[PDB]
């Protein structure tokens, strides 16, 4: 539960930083360009196990 | 993959400002809602081919479909620009609402006509249509 | 350089299309024109047929809400929704029938070949009645004609037997090997075409999380 | 040591990259370079020497450019322009005076002794010091073994981290210097083939070729690209190495040591490597086919002939007077060819443009310099639509900035191309120049 | 068409010499054999000679081209101050001729 | 993007070696300094310019020297002249284009591979993956001491073992790169401490770093170089080193791999930088000893002030008139000093 869940979400945050280093190449409205961002959320019944 | 969430944001070219963050494409316009998609739509995909391991694409191409049904000129123009800029090739489908931007930016054209139930396909250069 | 592209793609006794047909693109960009309902939509959807695991036909008709038709009624051409009566006249082809689809992308000093043959064989209409098969090459001396006249001078064995002696062919007979094969020999993501079937027409975006979530991870 | 002097006076005298260093605009040609590496060269150098006037333009673009293409700087295939190694070596030595990364490092003298005592190991034959040299490698891993479960794990130092980290990150992005010089080998080769065939015309050498299926242009660069892809095609150890080094970014001292443009770099450095690879084959492959395909043409002893003959022709031409009318006029004898016929036997498209009309509309505000109302601006320039160029207008005026007022009313009589008339109840605008001439379109 | 005289003659010489140059080092593929004018200028000037202003050899070269244009082997020239040499040429200066013609001004200048 | 143009064009302005390559006279002098680095070189940049006419001797060769003196790229300390690190830079440059030695080759590739496995092993914290990779690279080594006992003995092939010899010492070679770096640096951190200490001259700050004992002018080129010279220190490594080249040095490969100066130079690497590495620590101890004796000089603030003092004379001198005789044999206020009977 510990290794493998941490594991894949250290990826997933790796990864979405490989995408959005490749987003501000590409010119939105003039002067503005566009970036994806993440937050981290922990709720539900994982407190309880 | 479900425990995390997402969000958009709007930050200016010089310097590093947000302006505006977004969870969806809700309370727009109608130009608006369509540059968005295709925008995050076009840019995932260029992200999802071979990119994705580094590398330049080996299989570029993408097909739209009722292209420009809701924008202006200037709208069309961004998106043709952006396309371009993210390195693919393109294929357009409309009706005979606009053809001079299409004329500048392609090079080829496809005609289809129906005369009871069959159908017909011709392919053509703009040079040689001009001439008629 | 090194990118494939489409280059031309065929069409044979396919929805209202009718006999042999062929269309040439330029890889620096083309146009599709035509009046209204005269079948654009019709040739994309023929083109996605072979590559998503699930089509959506006709999507961009409704924006992204609903899916509207379906596989068979394609192959038998229909053309309408019908009057109703003791010959149903809005039926292009009854009876046995056979339908063929190819498409051809090219690369510098490379051309590969795609392409499916479908068949029934008497007046029916359900699903598992549709003999199926879909097909891979790399050499030029494959052409649709041939596969045809392979198909009419004997039958399902007769079409395997040319991956026996032949070269660069390999027949599949069921879809999922044949997409493990595709995406192994394109080195792409598991959910690629799938994505641009998506966003072929997709013209909203509710949250980015589903998209996220659902296809680009 | 005066062999030095002279070879140093033949180095400046020839290189090519000294020359482009001793270049007066050598910078922006360097900049302009280096950026387009990563026909519309000749448009991005004059639009990059537009706004450097200080201390022609297309023509001396054009000129400097060709002047390198002789001098070899750049090459020219078909219809592009590819770059050599005296590029990438001038481009290198300028960008080096900045920062470079110390190699005079423990880390590197250590590095040294592990391939020296394996380089004298590996050229050993005798069956017996191998033997016992790896008893004692295996008696000191077994040492080492045994310290560790004794719970002496070792960890280096942040200083210690970051000198390896930047020790390995030189030593592993020096494996891309050497691409562009191979290539630059087989150009060369292939030349001199084709002179020495041209010079040779004997039919048996190219039968000969021809039937021949090995492979030509035999330079030992090519031997040593082919071992080295050889050995990188085996995975197996790339992924090891791929996996170690994404392992290795994971660490709080990464920051301190790269940037990351370096780190980029260095988390791809297996799939680039592969596909650079991959793409000297197929110019290898070009280059043969290319031979092959002129060989095969027959046309050396033809070629020779002709520039034979056109030397002979040059040689006379230097004997007679140019300066005379009289001569450069008189006529030759060369038989007509290509004789064409002798004239005659003596017997909802298009729309509108939005691009044009702004041009124009701009072209009158600024000749006429003074503030114009809608009347007389129809009146100058009559509109074939009379709408989609009214709302043109105000939407322009709107934008500007510049006020409308909509308590008058100008009346403008049209008539279209079928004869009729139409009235137009517009307000009043009037437009200037000078508030509009900053605002894009 | 009219006759040829030398100017033009050595001109064609000089083209012919290009076309060999693009010939030389050409091989499967459709290309063409363009010159920029620029480039011709010294060359004719070696024999012609050079004059006062740039301006009056530059007219004097696109009088040349435009005589030999009416030839057919070249054509107009470009936005980039460019000319194509027609591969007609090749059966112009073939070596038969080019034996003749070197014969002929050969005994032109001796005596 | 145009940043970086901005960037060379500064770069063409200020590089002394850049302005050194852009020199008319390039070649000469450029050989002519790498043989004296190998008014004594002022008269052989003389004689060397004589017979070089072609295209007052020495009156243009010490004024191109100044110029380069004041370009930096030569140092002069007392009555002596000293290279920089421009010059060598220049030197390899312009030696490089003749011949280079081949860097894309496999024995390098697996050099690095090794090398990147030593790091991460040595960089990981945990004693498992510590104990699993030891023996694991235990039973490996037994695995090839088996196969090598079954007669299986290997020696690199002539091709192999040049490409092997000719990588050695391309690296061995680069040991001896960033030695006068750190002597310019340290140059600079006393033209900086000087400075500093004038422009502020309060003598609290000298007594403070006078009485205390910590070295001055530090930098981490400094730190670098003394942790390298301390591993240098272990004698006991480099004598199995010198003993291993002096064995590879006797081999049939030998003269197809390397030149005379090639093996001239991996005949005596320890002792010659033994010799150089020695040679820096005395500079700097000179440079120390230097700084300090300036520092107890103390005459910062009669300096300071002579040179205010000289600033308003030169702002003021630009008020008159300098073109009339009569002004100019004005007679001055100044007491005469030193004055002979
Ligand atoms: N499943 C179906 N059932 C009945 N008729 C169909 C079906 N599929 C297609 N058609 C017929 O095929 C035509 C519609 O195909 P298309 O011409 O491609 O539509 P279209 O090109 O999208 O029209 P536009 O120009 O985009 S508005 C009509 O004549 C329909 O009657
Ligand atoms: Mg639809």
């Amino acid at each position: 539960l510990l290794s493998y869940i941490d594991h894949e979400v250290s990826m997933i945050e790796e990864r979405l930083d490989d995408l959005n280093s490749t987003m501000q190449r590409v010119d939105f409205q003039p002067g503005r360009y566009l970036r994806l961002v993440a937050k981290k959320v922990i709720h539900e019944s994982l407190r309880t196990l | 993959r479900f425990r995390l969430e997402f969000a958009v944001s709007v930050i200016d070219r010089e310097g590093n400002n947000l302006i505006e963050t977004r969870t969806g494409s809700q309370g727009g316009s109608g130009g608006e809602k369509e540059i968005i998609a295709s925008y995050v739509l076009t840019a995932s995909l260029s992200y999802a081919l071979c990119p994705d391991g580094s590398s330049r694409p080996l299989f570029g191409t993408i097909v739209l479909d009722q292209a420009f049904s809701r924008s202006s000129h200037a709208v069309a123009g961004r998106i043709i620009a952006a396309l371009r800029e993210f390195g693919l090739h393109a294929v357009f489908i409309t009706p005979n609402k606009e053809m001079r931007l299409l004329r500048h930016h392609t090079r080829s054209a496809v005609v289809v006509h129906r005369r009871g139930v069959e159908s017909s396909l011709v392919s053509l250069s703009w040079e040689a249509l001009d001439e008629h | 350089s090194e990118t494939f592209i489409l280059t031309s793609i065929e069409l044979y006794n396919w929805g209202g299309f009718q006999g042999y047909h062929r269309a040439e693109i330029d890889p620096s960009g083309t146009a599709v024109i035509g009046p209204t309902g005269s079948g654009k939509t019709t040739l994309v959807d023929a083109l996605m047929t072979l590559l998503c695991a699930n089509p959506r036909y006709n999507l961009a008709s409704t924006g992204g809400h609903e899916s509207d038709r379906d596989l068979v009624s394609y192959v038998r051409g229909v053309t309408g929704p019908g009057d109703g009566g003791v010959e149903q006249s809005h039926i292009a082809r009854q009876g046995k029938t056979v339908t063929a689809i190819a498409a051809t992308l090219e690369r510098d000093g490379a051309q590969v070949r795609l392409g499916a043959v479908l068949w029934f064989e008497g007046t029916s209409s359900s699903a598992s009645d549709l003999k199926k098969l879909w097909l891979l090459s790399e050499s030029p001396e494959q052409t649709l004609e041939h596969w045809l006249s392979q198909h009419h001078a004997g039958g399902m064995r007769a079409l395997r037997q040319m991956e026996k002696d032949g070269m660069g062919i390999w027949p599949y007979p069921s879809k999922k090997a044949f997409l493990a094969r595709l995406r192994d020999y394109f080195e792409v993501g598991e959910n690629a075409f799938t994505l641009l079937n998506r966003a072929a027409g997709l013209k909203q975006l509710n949250s980015i999380d589903e998209i996220f979530r659902e296809l680009v991870l | 040591a005066q062999q030095r002097s002279e070879r140093y006076v033949s180095a400046r005298s020839q290189h090519p990259a000294w020359l482009l260093l001793a270049s007066r605009r050598a910078p922006l040609v360097l900049g302009c370079l280096r950026t387009l590496f990563e026909e519309d060269a000749l448009q991005a150098l004059s639009e990059m020497l537009a706004a450097y006037a200080s201390q022609a333009t297309h023509l001396q673009a054009g000129r400097e450019l060709r002047e390198w293409i002789k001098r070899r700087l750049v090459v020219e295939r078909e219809g592009r322009i590819y770059a050599t190694d005296a590029l990438e070596s001038a481009i290198q030595f300028v960008d080096s005076l900045d920062s470079r990364i110390m190699t005079s490092t423990a880390s590197r003298l250590s590095v040294v002794q592990r391939e020296i005592e394996n380089l004298e190991t590996g050229l050993n034959p005798s069956p017996t010091g191998r033997i016992a040299s790896l008893r004692r490698r295996i008696q000191d891993l077994e040492h080492e073994l045994a310290r560790v479960e004794a719970g002496h794990v070792d960890v280096l130092d942040e200083a210690q981290a970051i000198e390896g980290m930047r020790e390995v990150y030189n030593l592993a992005t020096s494996l891309r210097a050497d691409f562009r010089r191979v290539e630059d080998s087989w150009r060369e080769a292939d030349r001199a083939l084709r002179h020495s065939i041209i010079s040779e015309h004997r039919g048996e050498i190219v039968d000969r070729l021809l039937d021949g299926q090995d492979a030509l242009l035999n330079t030992p660069e090519g031997r040593v690209f082919e071992s080295f892809q050889q050995q990188l095609r085996q995975s197996a150890e790339l992924e090891v190495m791929r996996e170690r080094l994404r392992t290795i970014l994971r660490h709080p001292a990464v920051p301190k040591a790269l940037n990351r443009p370096q780190q980029r770099e260095l988390r791809w450095l297996a799939l680039r490597l592969v596909r650079e690879s991959q793409a000297v084959l197929q110019a290898r492959a070009r280059s043969e086919r290319d031979v092959r395909g002129f060989m095969k043409t027959g046309l050396a002893a033809e070629h020779h002939r002709v520039g034979q003959l056109l030397n002979d022709f040059f040689n006379l031409a230097l004997s007679v007077d140019w300066q005379r009318q009289s001569e450069r006029r008189k006529p030759a004898c060369l038989p007509p060819v290509g004789v064409a016929i002798t004239g005659v036997p003596a017997i909802a498209f298009d729309g509108l443009d939005r691009e044009a009309l702004i041009h124009d509309t701009l072209a009158v505000l600024v000749e006429q310099g003074r503030p114009v109302s809608l009347g007389e601006l129809a009146s100058l320039l009559p509109p074939a639509h009379d709408l989609e160029t009214f709302a043109l207008w105000l939407a322009m005026a709107r934008e500007a900035g510049i006020e409308v007022l909509t308590e008058e009313r100008q009346f403008v009589e049209l008539v279209d191309e079928d004869e009729q008339r139409w009235g137009f109840n517009l307000p009043y605008v009037g437009l200037d120049h000078e508030a509009l001439k900053d605002i894009d379109w | 068409r009219q006759r040829l005289n030398l100017e033009q003659s050595l001109l064609i010489a000089i083209l012919r010499q290009h076309f060999i140059a693009y010939e030389q080092e050409s091989g499967t593929g459709a290309s063409q054999a363009l010159v920029a004018v620029d480039e011709l200028i010294p060359q004719l000037q070696v024999y012609l000679g050079e004059l006062g202003s740039e301006a009056k050899e530059r007219n004097r070269i696109i009088t040349l081209l435009d005589q030999l244009k009416g030839h057919g082997l070249v054509s107009a020239l470009d936005a980039h101050d460019r000319v194509i040499i027609r591969p007609i040429i090749t059966h112009l200066a073939n070596p038969e001729n080019l034996q003749a013609l070197v014969v002929w001004l050969r005994e032109q200048v001796e005596g």
